[PDB]
């Protein structure tokens, strides 16, 4: 197990690390874990997927575009849901006439 | 969504759109596919050169790709600009981000619409509640 | 069912090893405090694991 | 196509009645190489079971690929002596004879029936309607065995009568061809014993009918495509059955629910279903194959997986079920890892992509197009410098448009309702005088 109890500190270690940039370089965290560059990449890709870290790569410049780009979203989603029941509401209405 | 073939059903049609008299439009069916091919490359591209436009859209000549876009930016049915040093078209698309308050004068300017809309129906619901129902 | 495990974990089927260990629970209520009860849990705790 | 890496021996010997003639005469049909072998196979087992048809029908198209010139099996053996592989022929006494024995086998079963009829015990009279329905599945005659089990049914008295009937039922439904059938059935079967019991029949079940059921449903729905389905009644089936030789092989079920799981699986799913799971554990170990598939996959390991993945390819469409599927499945391997490979990405390289992927940046960049117009992914690709960037969407954009079109849309159709209505209640429509 002892690989794996390795890649869970340095699993726990980087989501705590990530939260003060939006920009995160993959060589600086690399060095801070003490691996090469090549294993944080696949780890980084894994846990995207997974959702433990939050953000997209950049890999023709080496950075983490990490999500913080969040502002609301949640206003404008319902107001799309209640934009599209609108729509099908007026078809329904209109056709009924004869 | 291919010319080509539109084009040789185009002949093998011909003699009811004569007879019907709707030719000239039906040529126009056939500028609008062409329209719809580039505008479609649009969505998945930021970046395309002219060479690779005009192979796959059928244009067959980047200088008529070239062309082709440059008739649509007087338009105003494509956002776009030509790169001839790389020999590239770059896509922009970016009419609007919502924000302006010309967009909230133009919202402004659809509801004086609606609540007129409504009136004429308001009239017309009360005249028949004036008549007796069956 | 030690001796079972016993044999089973140096034999080395990670199979048999889990159905002797759920056969085994069925029994448990009853006993009262032992060692069985600590070498036969030792076998099921490294199965979980896996 | 060709691959002869499909373990001939291993899929004879896994099969058994007519199950295994079908399946061998598939494989024969699709492969070149792999037929002769199959063919004599076929013969060894059609001498035994008795059944006519398929002596006359394979030995047909033995008696093809031996004659030919197109074939190279004319000049073989250079000459025909007596040896012990020698390719046979037909024997005119066997055939009738087969058939003979057959007729008169169901006669001395008709005979035992009506005595159990006079004799009145139900348990009896059903156990006659299991003996003639048996007999006619050996001698090759599909439907009559349906009929004798249909019979049966109105002499039940315990839920393990209903069970030994359904899954009877089943063994002959499969040789009708049609699985919506199977699935009553074995719902019928799974309700009956107290819901599949409810204490685990005590310590455990002498032998798992549970397993049985879904394993039959899993086959039916792999074959309707309702695959994400099909792997989810599947996995739970456990080598507790042992081994299926009138259904459904133990190496086919493992492959069966890890590629039909893969297509249509999400990452949340992939990782509570088939690989936390003790009882596809089994299955994932039979073969490293299909396990290795799974992981790679998950990994991000694509350039591995598609890999190991074409090698196996031409096998598996050697399959009688798998066949159809294996393409429908491998596009959806393929157009979902290319979402998921795009999920991490903001801006990726796209050769790197396409090495991953195995194909070319310039076919790489034909099938991202299709997504980005079809599918989901908002990307756009810099075809100048080859990078795949990183397009934002806006929930804000996509709203807003949509009201204002939405918005000019329902004003016209109002408009189109006045005038609608305005030539109604003034009474004038089309007419011709």
């Amino acid at each position: 197990h002892i690989e794996e109890l390795l890649r869970n500190i340095r699993t726990q270690v980087l989501i705590k690390l990530i939260k003060p940039y939006t920009r995160i370089h993959i060589p600086f965290i690399s060095k801070e874990l003490n691996i090469d560059v090549a294993d944080v990449e696949s780890l980084l890709v894994q846990c995207i997927l997974d959702n433990t870290i939050h953000g997209r790569i950049d890999q023709v410049n080496q950075l983490l575009e990490l999500d913080h780009q969040k502002r609301g979203g949640a206003r404008y989603t319902a107001l799309d849901k209640w934009t599209n029941q609108l729509n099908s509401l007026n078809q329904a209405v209109v056709s009924k006439l004869a | 969504n291919n010319p080509s073939e539109l084009r040789n059903l185009v002949n093998k049609h011909s003699e009811t759109f004569t007879r019907d008299n709707n030719m000239g439009l039906v040529k126009q069916c056939l500028s609008s596919l062409y329209k719809k091919n580039i505008q479609r490359l649009t969505k998945t591209f930021l970046t395309l050169s002219l060479q690779d436009m005009a192979s796959r859209v059928q244009l067959s000549g980047p200088q008529e790709a070239e062309k082709y876009v440059l008739h649509m930016i007087e338009d105003g049915e494509i956002f776009a600009s030509i790169n001839q040093k790389d020999g590239m078209v770059s896509f922009h698309d970016n009419p609007e981000k919502y924000n302006n308050p010309a967009m909230l004068h133009n919202i402004d300017q659809e509801m004086l619409k609606c609540i007129e809309l409504d009136e004429r129906l308001k009239a017309m619901d009360q005249e028949i509640t004036v008549n007796p129902q069956f | 069912y030690a001796l079972e495990i016993q044999m089973y974990t140096a034999q080395k089927n990670n199979k048999k090893l889990k159905a002797l260990y759920e056969q085994s629970l069925h029994i448990k209520s009853a006993i009262p405090h032992p060692l069985i009860m600590g070498v036969i849990r030792e076998c099921g705790g490294k199965m979980h694991l896996r | 196509v060709e691959n002869p890496s499909l373990d001939l021996e291993q899929y004879a010997a896994s099969y058994s009645g007519l199950m295994r003639i079908e399946r061998l005469q598939f494989i024969a049909d699709h492969c070149p190489t792999l037929r002769v072998e199959a063919l004599k196979m076929a013969l060894s087992f059609v001498q035994r079971t008795f059944n006519v048809d398929m002596y006359e029908e394979i030995h047909r198209k033995l008696s093809e690929a031996t004659r030919s010139s197109l074939r190279e099996l004319q000049n073989a053996p250079d000459a025909i002596p007596e040896s012990g592989v020698e390719p046979p022929a037909l024997d005119t006494a066997w055939v009738e004879a087969t058939r003979k024995k057959a007729l008169l086998k169901l006669e001395k079963l008709d005979t035992d029936l009506k005595n159990y009829k006079g004799n009145s015990i139900k348990e009896s009279i059903r156990r006659g309607h299991d003996d003639l329905g048996d007999h006619y599945l050996d001698c090759g005659d599909l439907s009559n065995a349906l009929k004798c089990y249909s019979r049966a049914r109105d002499y039940c008295t315990s839920a393990k009568h209903v069970i030994n009937m359904c899954l009877n039922v089943i063994k002959v439904s499969v040789y009708l061809q049609n699985w919506s059938h199977v699935l009553s059935y074995v719902s019928k079967a799974e309700s009956t014993p107290e819901i599949a019991e409810q204490r685990g029949e005590r310590d455990s079940q002498t032998q798992a009918i549970l397993t049985k059921l879904k394993c039959a449903a899993g086959l039916a729905e792999l074959a309707a495509r309702k695959y994400k389905q099909a792997a989810k009644c599947l996995l739970l089936a456990s080598f507790d059955h042992c081994d299926f030789p009138e259904l459904l092989s133990p190496s086919n079920v493992a492959i069966y629910g890890g590629l039909c799981a893969l297509a249509t699986f999400d990452r949340q799913e992939l990782q509570r279903n088939v690989i936390s799971s003790s009882s596809f554990k089994l299955f994932l170990e039979l073969e490293p194959q299909v396990r290795d598939i799974i992981f790679k996959f998950y990994e991000s390991k694509y350039a591995s997986c598609l890999k190991m993945l074409d090698e196996m390819k031409d096998n598996l469409l050697l399959d009688m079920y798998l066949a159809p599927h294996v393409r429908t499945l491998y596009t959806q391997i393929r157009n979902r890892a290319l979402i998921q490979y795009f999920s991490p990405y903001v801006s990726a390289d796209m050769h790197r992509m396409a090495a991953a992927f195995n194909t070319t940046v310039a076919a790489l960049e034909d099938e991202l197009t299709q997504l980005i117009l079809e599918g989901l992914i908002s990307a756009r690709v810099d075809s100048h410098s080859k990078i795949l960037y990183a397009r934002d969407v806006d929930q804000r954009s996509t709203t807003f448009e949509k009201s204002l079109l939405m918005g000019k849309e329902f004003q016209r159709r109002a408009k189109a309702m006045m005038l609608r209505a305005a030539v109604l209640r003034n009474q004038i429509h089309v007419k011709s005088p």
